[PDB]
């Protein structure tokens, strides 16, 4: 899949290694980049390959509380995930919001998985000098980007 | 260029000299200190020794006793003795006990928390007012109630009456509400707390009410303060099951939001700033004017305001004589300011794909076609109903 | 007679409510005119709204 | 009681939109693609089936092309069952005008009345809107060749080209480049296969996934001819533009 | 450009190099409370600190056996005995006592229950809202003075009649009239202990967690004489009697039933006056609004057109105003307006005096100001719906 | 959704409570009935200086001795004016005689009752509403000048004077002081304007006010816009003597 | 024996007066106490309100 | 069969569906009306701009009802077809029974009549259409302009605008059309109606359609050339 | 008595397609199998017979029927909706081709008559 490999090496690796290229042009640094498509196409396996050359810590976040033990839930964890990923920059936070858990939660609220990604997004867009120097990328993934809450 | 470097060298001749002078006078120049500082440090240290066992104060008795509870568990009825002030003793506080006979040898303990980390902000935004310029008079109502009674105590004593309180930001999206707030907290340089309204709903039940009573005790302490509740609309839909949301969780958040901002509590200075895009779901006990004074109404700007708005974003980009800045504005017919900002991020994304490093008249008229296709592909009306 | 569908807790709420009316005047004895007038002060009634069509 | 069970198709949203109607505009874009092209010298009406199986008797079927009367043919996009109702109701209305004026129905009229029917389902009576859109291709003395399209809302507009069904945006930009106002009938044929051979979701464009029909004024003595081509003449012009 | 690029690389290295060396040195540099009198305390406190006066491992009695049985809070049970000279009346059931650190023996009994501490931070210390602050001279403000203030200041007059004095009072109405503005006023003037509760503070996930709280708060108010227990915002934990059959209304209805069985009580309440500030009497429970516990109930009204002409005297006399502002004139122009909105015309004429550059707020800045706040804060009815009945 | 059918367990048809709000939203309408000439005056509430003042109609002729002023949505009223016009003329074919004023109110009130479910073939040609009031004013031999107040309830009372609309509360309290039994036509006409001035949003002018009476000889007659401008001018002289 | 009905009928008031007057040992219990937040402390409170009562 | 009540009263004294009606109008196209002293002018902007889209056979948004009445409509365009239909019907049944063409007053009531009467029956949603009605009274010279609501209310106006961005052009008209002095001639009025549209159309002459009705059944449309000419004129003057 | 399903029971999904049409096929997929092969000079149609017991003799029930003497028909899916559908078909074939052209309908035309029934069983409430 040769057309996909270049598209993400352009907008993820290049405003980190060479902030001079994107600063002359004027383009405000990329925020969210949505990875979509049918399951099994390698949505996650592509960001894994980008996290190895750039030397990102690939932190797959998921809604899993097995790893969390310090706060014990990720509903209110925002600052702590940033402060571990800012120490250990560069980083790719691979936010897989599921949003295919049926129409009980996904159509009743916009799911519980997007709730955690919208709190993330508003605080990481401005926090310290990291807002046009983010070393913690906001990589989102979903089944179809249409299914996500409209305000995302 | 030179302006910046003269001042930066001026503060690195201050920092260097002060550190050498202040290190030498703690390790060589001792005369107002000397004997009297060597006796006081020697008396307090010998008298309490070490290790010192940290405890937590459940309650005081005024005859100089306390009931402290170790965090391990075994309770103790300790004595208040020597080298202690009772001004800081009070519930919740951290005291030092002597590990044999536990007497409160003093209080100096305050141990930061990861629950007071998420609330408090470290930020200092890299934009200040007049990068929001346009909708000019909408930041000149938030400056009359946030900035102005701190800066001039004179004018609000001269007219008398109580000063304003708060504001609500609501209106069309793409009207800048989020950066408007990020600008009134950078100007004043008051202690800016910041919480999204979606963290107030958690899977845990009745944990809502404990979290926002916490938020306001931190805020009262650091006062004067500005609290951003960004997106208090979000409390209207976000829910994980029907009892972690529903009437139950939504009433718990109201009740809480009602006590913090006006109650018997007799709150100190918390200014509140809310970002929102739902006015017709809020408590009718807040848009009661006289909690919240002037509310701010925002709409899509008009064609001459959008000339001031496109001039802030286009100095960033490379500049040419070819560029037709005035004709992107004209054609747009009351279109928001979040699109104007999605068009100049799209001009350098087409520019990089070519590997041509000039932004000219051609790159901006191409980037407007991509911005008008996503919002127009999502308009599936086609033949107008 | 002058009460009906008063439960015993409203009626303790009538005899006390009468002897306030006696403390407002200043009287030291609560007469039979105040127990009648305390009945209208505690009925679990203040009428929802004067009728507009009934 | 029964009000709970009531869908309220009829009601307006807080957008003021008919949410029901928007859904219906969907069910068209699932169905196979049909393209309208106006030329000065004829009208090429061209649509590629949605069906595809290897057991389809292509010779026997029409399903995308119906004649209304001898001057007016429609191409169908949506559910075929729904369509079939409308298409008979059209045919009767055409004839009703012929008995009363001995003068074939002008193309504007016929379209306007179909459009009125559709609208009525979404005014009142809690019916579900038809899932259908037509391309109208028709000829009279008044205006010449005329093209129209009507959508399930009951609102019609004229055109110099248009596409309905899947990949509507894709089709529309290919035509924007290529159509010049002067084309003959034979060049118009060649632009129709060209626009259908890119958009097709199936890999090959085959003579048995296509339906082609013409309306030409090159029939002498000042008369118009329709003709729906056989599946064996569409095969001969598939090799003509080199698709095989 | 190039001459200045070599100066942007120094600005980056240099601002952080400085920054680390300065914060470690500064430290708290050995600042510990005590100061100048604690040196005379060092003579007294060194002979007592070595005594075993402390520690006394705090325990708690589980059974007086006519000797005494304590249960440590570590779980390990011991039989102890009298101290140096303690009376046998001190040792009571469920009381904490301190026992000798080594061989366990009661030295000094200690007051009861270590659950009070979430109930001592709810008590406020004389509010500053005074008693003339409240609008009008209504007869409704004197009813607050006839249920709470008057029978505790003089129990001589309610002893001659013979009546049980009314102990309850409910404050209810539309917002903006001050239900909490007159319950602060009465806490300043009566000089009786005021105990504010938030009724939505009780809720937790662990059921009957608000049962513990409600018990201990009720005892803490029983001990002090003359108190007032002001429950605000009891629409949560004070809902209708219902039974969904499927939800989690089962946690909610626990805290209400425990609120019911103490109010009436086995052992009646002992000089406790009851205030309820509710938004609505409409969802409130049928066992709380049933009249022996409410006694006399005064709904605080929307001020009339004379009640706003009165109120308008509190806010316009404190501003600097030219002489001759008839308080009737601005009260007419205004439609039917609370007193929380009639306070905001002063504040909007005060912010318009600053714009116009005036040292005086006049009768011109109040006529404009009315027009702006009546339009503005009238439009859009919050939700503009509500209902949820049928 | 509430039914039209359902009861509120207080005993009330939710819909009637909501109708009686719609009156109050609409524009002010005063009526003062005296023993010498009923005066009806309403506030037009011209919403832009572009819109022509006199196209707007809220004083409406039912016949040539029953005039009528309406408050609320003027649309709802279009149906109920027409029904009232027919019925009064029907009676004049059928008994060659003026319809009683009281009787006409009843027939309006009857149509008002209608808003029903529309069960079987039964004709209830409305399903909803009639959120408007009338000040039905008239003169007949049986009782002198009368004035009647219709509701959307299907409920009407006679009234010596009644205000309705936005400023109804204020106008009501001035009416209980000022109303009397000795008023003349000329004093009542000036008094209506004075109570209408207080609750008018805008300054009292004839480009947002319309006056009318019904007097025994004339019948119905709406006043000239020239006459009204003169009665405005005379109010301020008497007031500026004081 | 159970006592139920409308409020105000002195249910709680009578029961107390007649259970202390007849010198039958009257234990005071309120059901909201048997609800607990510990796991298995409510089952230990019922058996202990019973064990006292058998003696 | 279907008669389920859709005029559920709002407890706040409104009707949910009649608000929504007003909303759907705002979505759709714009159209402006101005009355001189001897002409009326109906201009409307056309989003029928789209290369390869006819305008000969596509129907314009200004419709002919009668010889001397003309209608323009904003809001749902499927719906417009009805109110045309009914009004045409009317126009003939008036000649038939009373003689004489429709008074412009009358036809206004009658269109207004139809829209009210869809809020009464349960089986039907309100028409989300507002209209401009214009014409000249039989054998007279009296300009008239009327506009109706999907409430059913109606009023004459000196000039009005309905559809999208009506606030811009109303605010423009307050300053630039005096209420005591109409534009004198037919060309001076037309120059004034163009100038009003060219605020929200963002130039172009191909977009906008301008029809004028004068007294004595003069229904005429201005063709592309004329439009361009006027636009250009306004260009030189404005520039200068 | 009073029908109060006057409104339609079928409506479009907020994702597009009618919900009940889609369901109705899944019910056809459960059914008995049957097949059809068109040959040059005849057609063959054939189905199996699924009973409850060997007590149920399935000879009496016919799953293959005649519409007209020349057009037969076979089905899968709901047994009872076949019983009536064939009746409706025979009856309206006769009232639209037996009176008005004598002869039994051509085979295309009869298919289309059946198709009108179906569409319409979805339009009416
Ligand atoms: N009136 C304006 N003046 C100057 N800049 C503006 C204006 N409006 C929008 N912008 C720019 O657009 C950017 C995107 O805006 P932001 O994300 O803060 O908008 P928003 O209205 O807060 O969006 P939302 O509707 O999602 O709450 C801003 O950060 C700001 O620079
Ligand atoms: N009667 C009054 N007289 C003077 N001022 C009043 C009165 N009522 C309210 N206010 C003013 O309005 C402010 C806010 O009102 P308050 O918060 O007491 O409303 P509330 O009655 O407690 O409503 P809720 O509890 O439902 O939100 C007060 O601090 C006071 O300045
Ligand atoms: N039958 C009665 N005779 C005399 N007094 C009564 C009677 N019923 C109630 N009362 C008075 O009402 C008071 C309150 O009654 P109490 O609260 O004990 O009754 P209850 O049925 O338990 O009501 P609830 O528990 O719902 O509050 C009693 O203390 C008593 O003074
Ligand atoms: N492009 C690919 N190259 C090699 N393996 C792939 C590719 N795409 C998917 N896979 C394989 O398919 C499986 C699914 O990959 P994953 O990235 O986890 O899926 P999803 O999109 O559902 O998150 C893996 O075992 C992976 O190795
Ligand atoms: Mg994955
Ligand atoms: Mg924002
Ligand atoms: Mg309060
Ligand atoms: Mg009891």
């Amino acid at each position: 899949l040769t057309k996909q490999i270049k598209e993400i090496k352009e907008v993820i690796e290049l405003p980190v290694k060479h902030p001079e290229l994107f600063e002359s042009l004027g383009i405000a640094q990329p925020k969210g980049v949505i990875l979509y498509g049918p399951p099994g196409t390698g949505k996650t396996l592509l960001a894994r390959a980008v996290a190895h050359h750039t030397d990102c810590k690939f932190i797959r976040v998921s809604g899993a509380e097995l790893v969390q033990k310090y706060i014990g839930e990720g509903s209110r964890m925002v600052r702590e995930l940033f402060v571990m990923a800012r120490e250990h920059a560069p980083s790719i936070i691979f936010m897989d919001e599921i949003d295919s858990i049926g129409s009980t939660r996904v159509e009743g609220s916009g799911g519980g998985d997007s709730e955690v990604q919208r709190t993330m997004l508003e605080l990481l867009n401005q926090l310290d000098g990291f807002e046009t120097s983010k070393n913690i990328k906001i990589i989102m993934a979903t089944n179809r980007l249409d299914i996500l809450d409209p305000a995302l | 260029t030179r302006c910046k470097l003269k001042l930066l060298r001026m503060e690195r001749i201050k920092d260097h000299l002060l550190l050498e002078e202040e290190f030498v006078s703690n390790s060589e120049i001792l005369k107002p200190f000397e004997k009297k500082q060597e006796e006081e440090k020697k008396q307090l240290e010998e008298i309490r020794g070490n290790p010192l066992s940290i405890g937590t104060l459940e309650e005081i008795i005024d005859d100089d006793h306390a009931i402290v509870t170790s965090p391990t568990m075994p309770d103790y009825y300790v004595s208040i003795l020597s080298f202690v002030d009772k001004e800081l003793l009070e519930p919740g506080c951290s005291v030092l006990l002597h590990h044999k006979t536990m007497s409160i040898v003093g209080v100096l303990q305050d141990d930061a928390d990861p629950m007071v980390s998420v609330m408090k902000m470290d930020k200092s935004p890299t934009e200040s007012y007049s990068d929001i310029g346009g909708l000019e008079s909408q930041i000149q109502e938030i400056k009359e109630s946030v900035e102005l009674p701190l800066t001039h105590p004179e004018l609000y004593e001269e007219m008398g009456i109580k000063p304003p309180k708060g504001v609500i930001l609501y209106g069309a999206p793409g009207t800048g509400k989020t950066l408007l707030a990020k600008a009134v907290a950078n100007q004043t340089s008051a202690t800016f707390l910041r919480i999204v309204g979606s963290e107030l709903i958690q899977k845990y039940l009745g944990d809502g009410p404990r979290l926002c009573r916490q938020i306001f005790k931190v805020a009262g302490e650091n006062a004067p303060s500005i609290v951003f509740i960004d997106e208090i609309d979000a409390i209207g839909t976000k829910r994980y099951d029907s009892n972690s949301g529903g009437e139950r969780e939504i009433q718990r958040t109201m009740l809480e939001l009602l006590n913090q901002l006006d109650g018997f509590d007799d709150r100190g200075d918390v200014k509140v700033i809310m970002a929102t895009n739902k006015i017709e779901t809020l408590d009718p006990a807040l848009i009661r004017p006289g909690r919240i004074d002037r509310k701010i109404l925002f709409e899509n700007p008009d064609l001459s305001t959008k000339k001031k708005i496109l001039g802030i974003h286009t100095s960033k980009m490379n500049l040419s004589e070819d560029v037709n800045l005035e004709t992107l504005v004209t054609t747009k017919d009351d279109l928001s300011g979040a699109d104007i900002q999605a068009m100049c991020t799209e001009a350098g994304l087409l520019a990089l794909r070519e590997r041509r490093m000039q932004v000219t008249a051609e790159d901006f008229k191409q980037a407007k076609e991509r911005v008008m296709k996503n919002k127009v592909e999502e308009n599936l009306e086609g033949l107008y109903l | 007679r002058s009460t009906d569908e008063f439960n015993g807790a409203q009626l303790k709420a009538v005899t006390v409510e009468a002897g306030m009316i006696a403390l407002r005047n200043g009287q030291s004895s609560v007469k039979h005119e105040d127990f009648v007038e305390g009945i209208s002060e505690v009925q679990a009634r203040k009428s929802k709204s004067v009728s507009f069509y009934a | 009681g029964s009000r709970r069970y009531d869908s309220r198709t009829t009601i307006f949203s807080p957008e003021g939109r008919l949410y029901q109607v928007e859904y219906a505009l969907e069910s068209i874009s699932h169905a196979g693609t049909a393209i309208g092209i106006m030329a000065s010298d004829g009208i090429v009406l061209a649509a590629e089936r949605k069906v595809t199986s290897t057991l389809l008797e292509q010779d026997t079927s029409t399903e995308k092309l119906y004649k209304l009367n001898d001057k007016i043919a429609v191409a169908v996009a949506g559910l075929t069952a729904d369509a079939e109702i409308l298409i008979n109701t059209a045919r009767i209305h055409a004839q009703n005008y012929l008995k009363t004026y001995n003068e074939d129905i002008p193309v504007e009229i016929l379209v306007r009345r179909l459009s009125d029917i559709k609208q009525g389902y979404t005014q009142h009576g809690g019916l579900r809107p038809f899932g259908v859109s037509f391309i109208y291709a028709g000829y009279d003395d008044r205006y010449g060749y005329q093209l129209y399209t009507s959508n399930p809302s009951g609102n019609y507009t004229g055109w110099k080209a248009i596409s309905v069904g899947a990949n509507t945006s894709a089709a529309q930009t290919l035509l924007q480049m290529d159509y010049k106002d002067d084309m003959k009938v034979d060049d118009a044929i060649e632009l129709a296969l060209k626009t259908l051979s890119k958009t097709t979701d199936s890999s090959a464009l085959t003579y048995d996934r296509l339906e082609f029909a013409t309306i030409r004024k090159g029939a002498n003595d000042g008369e118009v001819y329709q003709k729906i081509f056989k599946p064996q003449e569409i095969k001969d012009i598939l090799v003509k533009t080199g698709i095989t | 450009a190039a001459p200045y690029a070599a100066k942007l690389k120094q600005t980056e290295n240099d601002l952080k190099d400085i920054e680390a060396r300065i914060k470690e040195k500064a430290g708290v540099k050995e600042s510990d409370t005590g100061l100048a009198p604690s040196h005379l305390w060092d003579i007294m406190g060194d002979r007592q600190r070595l005594g075993e006066e402390h520690p006394l491992q705090v325990a708690r009695c589980t059974k007086i056996i006519k000797k005494y049985v304590i249960n440590l809070k570590q779980i390990a049970k011991f039989v102890v005995g009298l101290g140096e000279r303690v009376s046998p009346t001190d040792i009571e059931e469920g009381m904490r006592v301190g026992v000798d650190r080594s061989k366990y023996n009661i030295e000094l009994p200690l007051p009861p229950r270590i659950d009070p501490s979430v109930t001592m931070m709810t008590v406020e210390e004389k509010p500053d809202v005074t008693y003339s602050d409240v609008g009008g001279c209504k007869d409704q403000i004197e009813k607050l003075r006839e249920v709470v203030e008057l029978p505790l200041l003089s129990p001589e007059r309610f002893a001659t009649l013979g009546i049980d004095p009314p102990k309850g009072i409910l404050l209810y109405g539309p917002p903006g009239t001050g239900k909490t503005l007159c319950a602060r006023a009465v806490a300043n003037r009566t000089d009786a202990t005021f105990i504010r509760v938030i009724g939505s503070e009780l809720v937790q996930k662990y059921v009957g967690e608000g049962a513990r709280m409600v018990r201990e708060l009720f005892e803490m108010a029983r001990t002090k004489k003359a108190c007032i227990i002001f429950f605000d915002e009891i629409d949560a934990v004070g809902g209708a009697r219902f039974d969904d059959g499927a939800g989690g209304d089962n946690e909610v209805q626990r805290t209400m039933l425990e609120l019911i069985t103490q109010l009436d009580g086995f052992d009646p309440r002992g000089n406790i006056k009851v205030m309820f500030a509710t938004n609505r009497p409409n969802t409130l429970d049928p066992a709380l609004l049933r009249p022996g516990r409410i006694d006399r109930k005064v709904e605080f009204s929307l001020p009339d057109l004379e009640g706003r002409a009165n109120i308008f005297r509190i806010h316009s006399k404190s501003m600097s105003v030219e002489r001759g502002i008839r308080w009737e004139l601005i009260s007419r122009l205004c439609p039917n307006s609370t007193g929380a909105e009639l306070r905001s015309v002063c504040t909007e004429a005060g912010m318009f005096a600053i714009r116009a550059r005036r040292k005086v707020a006049t009768e011109k800045d109040f006529l404009k100001a009315v027009d702006k706040v009546i339009s503005g804060y009238k439009k859009f009815s919050s939700t503009s719906r509500y209902m949820q009945y049928n | 959704d509430r039914g039209v059918s359902t009861f509120s367990p207080e005993g009330r048809l939710f819909q009637v409570e909501y109708s009686l709000e719609a009156i109050k939203l609409g524009s002010t309408a005063i009526g003062i009935a005296t023993k010498e000439g009923v005066v009806l005056g309403v506030e037009k509430r011209a919403t832009s200086p572009l819109l022509e003042s006199d196209s707007i109609e809220k004083i409406v002729e039912i016949d040539r001795h029953i005039g009528c002023a309406m408050s609320g949505l003027t649309a709802d009223a279009r149906s109920m004016i027409e029904h009232a016009r027919t019925a009064a003329v029907t009676h004049n074919l059928y008994y060659d005689e003026d319809i009683n004023v009281e009787s006409l109110t009843q027939s309006v009130c009857d149509l008002a009752l209608r808003f029903g479910e529309g069960a079987s073939g039964e004709e209830r040609l409305m399903s909803r509403p009639f959120g408007v009031a009338l000040l039905i004013a008239g003169h007949d031999a049986d009782d002198g000048y009368q004035l009647f107040h219709a509701e959307p309830s299907g409920t009407f009372y006679r009234y010596n004077a009644k205000a309705i609309g936005s400023g109804s509360e204020g106008a009501q309290a001035e009416l209980l002081n000022e109303w009397h039994s000795s008023l003349t036509l000329k004093e009542a006409e000036l008094l209506v304007l004075k109570i209408l001035k207080q609750v008018m949003e805008e300054k009292l002018d004839e480009n947002n006010a319309q006056l009318s009476c019904i007097t025994k000889q004339d019948g119905f007659k709406i006043y000239d816009n020239e006459k009204t401008a003169e009665l405005i001018k005379e109010l301020k002289e008497k007031e500026a003597a004081e | 024996a159970l006592m139920y009905g409308p409020p105000g009928t002195g249910k709680t008031l009578l029961a107390r007066a007649c259970a202390a007057q007849t010198n039958a040992t009257f234990l005071k219990l309120a059901a909201p106490q048997l609800v607990q937040m510990y796991i298995g402390e409510g089952a230990k409170l019922v058996r202990d309100a019973f064990a006292l009562a058998k003696e | 069969g279907y008669d389920r009540a859709l005029s559920i009263f709002s407890p706040d004294g409104h009707i949910f569906q009649v608000e929504y009606a007003l909303e759907a109008v705002k979505r759709g196209t714009c159209a402006v009306g101005v009355k001189g002293k001897n002409c009326v002018v109906l201009g409307c902007e056309r989003r029928s701009t789209l290369k390869l889209q006819d305008t000969r056979i596509t129907p314009s948004k200004v419709s002919k009802i009668d010889s001397h009445v003309v209608l323009s409509f904003s809001g749902l365009n499927a719906d417009s077809r009805i109110l045309i239909e009914k009004a045409r019907v009317e126009a003939q049944s008036h000649r038939l029974t009373l003689e004489d063409p429709v008074t412009v007053e009358y036809l206004t009531r009658y269109v207004a009549g139809v829209q009210q009467r869809y809020t009464q029956s349960g089986g039907v949603r309100p028409f989300g259409v507002s209209t401009l009605i214009a014409g000249f009274d039989p054998r007279d010279d009296e300009p008239k302009l009327y506009q109706t609501e999907p409430s059913g209310i109606y009023s004459s106006w000196s000039a009005q605008t309905i559809g999208r961005n009506s606030k811009t052009v109303r605010e423009f008209l307050e300053k630039n059309y005096d209420r005591k002095e109409p534009p004198a001639t037919v060309e001076e009025c037309v120059k004034l109606t163009v100038r009003s549209l060219l605020e929200v159309v963002q130039t172009g002459a191909k977009n906008i359609e301008i029809t004028v009705v004068k007294p004595d059944s003069d229904i005429v449309a201005l063709s592309s050339e004329e439009i361009n000419q006027y636009v250009t004129q306004i260009e030189q003057e404005k520039q200068e | 008595m009073t029908d109060r399903y006057s409104f339609s029971l079928t409506t479009f999904s907020p994702s597009g397609k009618l919900g009940q049409i889609d369901y109705a096929l899944t019910a056809v997929k459960q059914g008995v199998t049957s097949l059809g092969i068109k040959a040059t000079n005849g057609v063959v149609i054939a189905t199996e017979k699924k009973s409850s017991s060997p007590l149920a003799m399935s000879e009496t029930l016919s799953k293959v029927s005649l519409l007209t003497p020349d057009i037969g028909a076979v089905y899968s899916g709901m047994g009872p909706d076949y019983r009536v559908l064939v009746d409706k078909s025979r009856k309206v074939a006769h009232t639209s081709y037996k009176r008005i052209y004598g002869e039994y309908p051509p085979t295309k035309l009869l298919v289309s008559e059946v198709a009108k029934i179906m569409q319409e069983a979805t339009q009416s409430g």
